[PDB]
């Protein structure tokens, strides 16, 4: 890939947050509230798809993220 | 012939030929023990266990499954042939596990064992040391989800639970908060922080009133803003930094705008009071979901049990 091509795509993906987030990340544009948002969590970390919770499958991949997790 | 036959099988490794020949020997014989701990040897902790029945040697059959780690089977016949010398058998053996840090593998030998309070004694420890680390939300819910689980099925075994329920509620309204406040639909996200200022003692009070307070300011409610900063200063588990910081925003929030502002079962899919009388009902969390948003979900959203 280019190298034009690789700093063109950071500059997009680093400007495509600012405005993403900007809706909640302040008040009325001019007030930052980056003390109160730091407790907020990611988007994908808070999506839930509709699947069954079997007590065993669960706790597996709770134990193995906790392991992975754990040092 | 039978004790040759025995040892034919068991060298042509033919398991299946055993177990025949263990259930066509008559009640007692000579040779169903040496069956038994040929099974033993290789692992069949089923087959042993009923040729050792057949023995009418039960001491045995529950040695062989402590041996083999079959606790449930081991606590079951203790119960039937009056033993119970194995609950120090557990005891001892889930505190050396403990002893090597391994918390889950206590856990699942306590849910083998259907010694159900146990491990969930040890989930909720665990669930209440991830809700200090501050951890990801979804995690500290499925814990308090398998910790609740593990309740009911001690209760179901009885036959407290608006404890463990709570505790995974309150994560699950956090998650459902946030996601409200994300999706743009401020003011349920709103009422659903207002809701989940009643579980200040599960999630810490620092990260519950810093959501309502981003909340009311995103859904200009700014009377319930300032009973939040109110609280959020007053926290003793501020540093003076930190104080000073909450304050100089209050302050910045407060100067631009004005601060004076403009139980029921509670639905589990948005939040909002269940005011109608006749609603849908989940068969384990036991917690009601709207009749106008059951259809959405073929699982209970609080607890992922199958919808009915
Ligand atoms: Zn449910």
């Amino acid at each position: 890939p280019s190298i034009q091509i690789k700093r063109v795509m950071t500059y997009r993906d680093l400007d495509n947050d600012l405005m993403k987030y900007s809706a909640i990340q302040t008040l009325d544009g001019e007030i930052d509230l980056k003390l109160l948002t730091k407790v907020l969590a990611p988007e994908h970390e808070v999506r839930e798809d509709d699947v069954g919770w079997d007590w065993d499958h669960l706790f597996t991949e709770v134990s193995s993220e906790v392991l992975t997790e754990w040092d | 012939n039978q004790e040759r036959l025995a040892e034919c099988y068991y060298m042509l490794e033919d398991y299946e030929g055993l177990e025949n020949l263990a259930i066509s020997l008559p009640e007692n014989h000579k040779l169903l023990p040496e069956i038994a701990q040929m099974f033993v040897r290789v692992g069949m902790c089923e087959q042993a266990v009923t040729a050792f029945l057949k023995c009418s040697q039960p001491k045995a059959a529950v040695d062989t499954c402590v041996h083999l780690n079959q606790w449930n089977k081991a606590v079951e016949l203790a119960k039937n042939h009056s033993m119970k010398e194995i609950g120090s058998l557990l005891a001892r053996y889930a505190s050396h596990l403990l002893e090597k840090n391994k918390t889950l593998d206590a856990i699942e030998l306590y849910r083998k064992a259907n010694y159900f309070f146990d491990a969930a004694k040890l989930m909720f420890k665990i669930a209440d040391e991830e809700a200090k680390k501050g951890s990801k939300p979804l995690r500290v819910k499925k814990l308090y989800v398998l910790s609740a689980l593990l309740i009911e099925q001690y209760h179901e075994q009885m036959k407290f639970t608006d404890n463990a329920w709570r505790g995974a509620e309150a994560y699950h309204f956090f998650i459902l908060a946030q996601r409200q406040l994300y999706e743009g639909c401020v003011d349920t996200a709103l009422k659903t922080a207002l809701h989940l200022k009643d579980y200040e003692d599960i999630i810490p009070p620092v990260e519950i009133y810093s959501l309502l307070a981003l909340c009311a300011c995103a859904s200009r409610a700014f009377g319930t803003c300032s009973k939040a900063f109110i609280k959020l200063k007053s926290l003793e588990t501020l540093s003076s930094e930190q104080k000073q910081q909450y304050e100089d925003l209050a302050l910045e929030i407060f100067t631009k705008h004005t601060s004076k502002d403009n139980k029921l079962p509670t639905c589990v899919a948005t939040g909002s009071p269940i005011t109608e009388y006749q609603f849908w009902m989940c068969s384990v969390c036991k917690h009601g979901v709207l009749a106008q948003e059951i259809s959405h979900y073929s699982f209970c959203p609080l607890c992922h049990s199958p919808v009915g």
